[PDB]
RNA sequence: CAUCCAAGGAAGGCAGCAGGCGCGCAAAUUACCCAAUCCUAAUUCAGGGAGGUAGUGACAAUAAAUAACGAUACAGGGUCUUGUAAUUGGAAUGAGUACAAUGUAAAUACCUUAACGAGGAACAAUUGGAGGGCAAGUCUGGUGCCAGCAGCC
RNA sequence: UAUCUGGUUGAUCCUGCCAGUAGUCAUAUGCUUGUCUCAAAGAUUAAGCCAUGCAUGUCUAAGUAUAAGCAAAUACAGU
């Protein structure tokens, strides 16, 4: 059809926001890998 | 006098919070004072322009509005149509040609109320966004949203969610809390009575804002069109001599003076000087005007006039009071003096039905004339009749996909005028000189110089690319937003240029250099300059050899290597182009596509070379 | 048969457009370039 | 204060429910129904913007999605334990769409469910800040000036 | 269980103020805003002004029926 449809850039309207990771959507996975790096550090220092 | 202890209250905290909130409410009322310049006796009809996508049904909307406010169904609507509401109000409806951007821009410049309509089942479209950006940049009128095609939804959940999404997108584009109307069906060629009643009720009690641009420049909405030439003059000299044309309409904004020969701009046509003007009696008067007339000597069905179609305390308060008191002194010295000299020295204030007539008018404004495109007349300040170069600031529009390029055509609207220019984009070398930019920055602002008619400082403008409706695609059309900084004739634009050259004989701390120049006088003119090698050693030029044509001798601080290449750094002054092309979009046989200069990529794809 | 004012205005605008497009599509001047 | 007109006269009171004005800078629907709770009458039956239902700006408040399990190559702790990857394998599911049924005065929605619906999970999470205080940079580049060294690096 | 740190000092101490971090049945505003349940909404400034529509009517076997009202006990008898 000849109807000029909307664009995703101009519909959701998130301009100049910094590009964040996939893991910033869910807090559970981010805290999972944060605790996992913490226990890796603890296992590295408690040898 | 007395004690502050005795005049105290029973509750401190309630006073504190209510007084803070009341102070916030009171400072919410503050504004920047300007002048209204609107008549009090007979105000002109408010212009209601309906804007939307092509097949979304604006004709049914204006038809239903006219039918509800006149109890008379009318068909075959074209051009502006005038209706009277209440005892004082009059509204002139105008339908926007959906495909064209030119008359669309003129409508956004002119209209006081804009009914913006969106297909509910489809969603927002590019025309709505483009009109909203044009209206926002040129001075935002009162925008009222209406959504149609809501009977196509088969579920109430999708309908409510889509209504919420459209309402919140509208609240992003327009002020938050703005109310928009939801139109159900088209069951009898028109909308349901309750929604049309609420549309009529909202616009019968609303008040408008004094825009900056409307209150100094007189403007005019043309309602009918007539060509006045003798048929024998048509027959004898070949039907092609430019004509005398008289056009009718309503004046708004500013009194346009009663002296003949005042300069006039017609959007999409050009620039003329008006031959004669006069004030015809108003053909659609308000009823209150009719009881006033009958009271001077002491309209049951003709509420439609469509000739185009067929049948102190605060600083803000004291400045507003100052504006009001000089306005009322001007009014009272106007009231005590004879009406002929009133007409002579004020010159046709707004609300007057005015017939004007020009001479020397081209054919295509008359021959290819159509009732479906609006005609806009505009008075001209003297500063807008002078030409020159203008230095403004602009950005790439945040929804335009591609950046602009230096020395490429841009069709920009400024003031009442719309024209195609060849701007040059410059940045600054940190407030030292004007660095010439070859491209447009992606997210910042660059200054731009271009040739055109002059205007007042701090005047917004808006640029677009080619306006032909064929090769639009899914892309966005707005390309440049900003204001004008200053007007001038000449500015220093500087392009860095390094001339290249090679060595051929190497002495100690002295070289023999060739291959930048071809004459001895070229070297003799540039003596004393400093040339720099690619490697990075320093030096300068010394003398020009006579017998060789271009070989010369130069000095260096160190021994130059054979493969080292010298360059001389100069600052060449470039100049703007003096191309001024009015769009003349109303002077075409189709008026849906106008092509002037094309882009560099467009012509490169047209003739197939990189 | 005979030329109108609009016709001559549009043909002079058109030849100016053609000259400008021919100048633009051609190679740029040496003074309008870098490291020449 | 303020409405109507034939100029003699008549009529008015939203601090009830909607809704509008009160600044040219703004904020709920002029919706449905007496099914529930009760009230009124001559009265089981009629009436009720009282009241209930749905719509509407994140008032406030509760629970909670945006992923889970692997195989391969490097980096490890070093023969059993993890990270990285424009690598890969199948499972599971609801945000939406929707016959049906329930729900309801009739609906919308919730609860239930035949079918569609996921690799960039694009079915595309945000708001701020970084020597301190009460956390997270002895990270990088660019700009204005200097009668400081060199002189256009 | 009950959130303070500095400056105002070269230190020791009053007193007010300032800068900072954090909590808010606090006012205003901004950005973002997928699901379930729930329920607040013209007091703050003006008990300022109101277009239009509705918001109080009511009948049993049992007060009055000649409706030239409607369908089927010559005093009426249903609705
Ligand atoms: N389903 C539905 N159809 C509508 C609605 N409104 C308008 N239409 C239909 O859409 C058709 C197209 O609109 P038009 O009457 O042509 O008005 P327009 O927007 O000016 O379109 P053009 O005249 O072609 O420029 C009409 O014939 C209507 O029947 C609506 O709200 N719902
Ligand atoms: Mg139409």
């Amino acid at each position: 059809d000849g109807k000029r449809a909307i664009n995703y850039q101009i519909l959701k309207n998130k301009g100049l926001t910094p590009k964040r990771n996939k893991d910033n959507r869910n807090s559970r996975v981010k805290k999972r890998k944060k605790y996992q790096k913490a226990q890796k550090k603890l296992k590295s220092v408690r040898a | 006098g007395h004690n502050a202890k005795a005049f105290a209250v029973a509750a401190p905290g309630k006073m504190a919070r209510t007084m803070q909130r009341s102070s916030d409410v009171n400072e919410r009322k503050l504004h920047v004072p300007m002048v209204d310049r609107t008549p009090e006796d007979d105000p002109p009809p408010f212009i209601v322009a309906v804007v939307g996508p092509p097949g979304t049904g604006k004709t049914t909307l204006i038809r239903s509005l006219v039918r509800r406010m006149t109890k008379s169904t009318l068909n075959d609507i074209q051009g502006p149509i005038t209706v009277v509401s209440g005892k004082h109000r009059r509204l002139t409806f105008l339908e926007c040609p959906a495909d064209d951007l030119n008359a669309m821009i003129d409508i956004a410049k002119i209209a006081d109320l804009v009914l913006l309509l969106i297909d509910g089942n489809f969603g927002f479209e590019m025309e709505t966004m483009e009109f909203l950006n044009i209206a926002q940049h040129h001075g935002m009128p009162r925008v009222l949203g209406v959504a149609t095609h809501l009977d196509l939804f088969k579920s109430q959940s999708t309908l409510r969610a889509s209504k919420k999404r459209l309402k919140h997108r509208f609240w992003t584009e327009v002020y938050q809390g703005a109310k928009l109307f939801y139109l159900s069906g088209v069951i009898n060629g028109r909308y349901p009575d309750r929604e049309i009643l609420n549309l009529s009720r909202f616009i019968s009690v609303m008040k408008f804002r004094p825009l900056k641009w409307r209150n100094e420049h007189p403007y005019m909405l043309a309602d009918r069109f007539t060509d006045l030439t003798h048929p024998e003059l048509i027959e004898t000299q070949g039907l092609q001599i430019d004509r005398k044309v008289a056009i009718y309409g309503y004046l708004h904004g500013t009194p346009l003076p009663s002296a003949p020969g005042t300069r006039v701009h017609i959007a999409g046509v050009g620039d003329f000087s008006v031959a004669q003007i006069e004030k015809l009696p108003d053909p659609c008067p308000t009823p209150f005007y009719q009881q006033k007339l009958d009271d001077f000597e002491r309209d049951k069905d003709k509420l439609i006039y469509a000739p185009m179609s067929d049948v102190y305390d605060t600083w803000y308060e004291l400045q507003k009071a100052k504006i009001s008191k000089q306005l009322e002194i001007n009014n009272i010295e106007y009231q005590e003096m004879t009406p002929e000299q009133r007409q002579r020295i004020e010159g046709f204030k707004a609300g007057s039905y005015v017939r004007i007539v020009f001479e020397k008018v081209p054919m295509e404004f008359v021959k290819n004339f159509n009732p479906k495109f609006p005609i806009v007349m505009g008075g001209l300040l003297p500063t807008e009749i002078k030409f020159g170069i203008v230095k403004a600031r602009l950005r790439r529009h945040r929804w335009h996909k591609k950046i602009l390029k230096t020395n490429d055509p841009l069709v920009l609207s400024l003031g009442w005028r719309r024209f195609q220019t060849l701007p040059i984009y410059t940045t600054t070398d940190s407030r030292t000189r004007t660095r010439m930019l070859k491209y447009t920055p992606e997210h910042t602002y660059c200054n731009a110089a271009f040739y055109g008619p002059l205007c007042s400082p701090n005047t917004p403008f808006c640029g677009v690319q080619i306006v032909a409706n064929s090769d639009t695609g899914n892309g966005f059309r707005i390309a440049a937003t900003g204001i004008v900084e200053e007007i001038d004739v000449n500015i220093e634009i500087v392009k860095k240029l390094k001339l290249v050259g090679f060595p051929y004989k190497i002495f100690k701390n002295t070289a023999f250099i060739k291959d930048m120049f071809s004459s001895a006088m070229e070297v003799a003119r540039f003596e004393g300059a400093q040339i720099k090698t690619v490697s990075g050693i320093r030096g300068e030029i010394k003398r020009a050899l006579s017998k060789p044509e271009g070989h010369y001798r130069a000095a260096f601080e160190d021994k130059i290597l054979m493969s080292d290449i010298v360059i001389l750094r100069s600052w060449y002054p470039v100049r703007v182009k003096k191309f001024y092309n009015p769009v003349t979009s109303l002077l075409l046989k189709e008026k849906t596509e106008w092509k002037g200069l094309r882009l560099t990529g467009q012509i490169r794809a047209a003739m197939n070379l990189e | 048969k005979n030329l109108s004012s609009f016709e001559k205005q549009q043909i002079e605008i058109r030849k100016q457009i053609e000259q400008l497009e021919n100048e633009a599509v051609a190679e740029k001047k040496w003074s309008l370039k870098g490291e020449v």
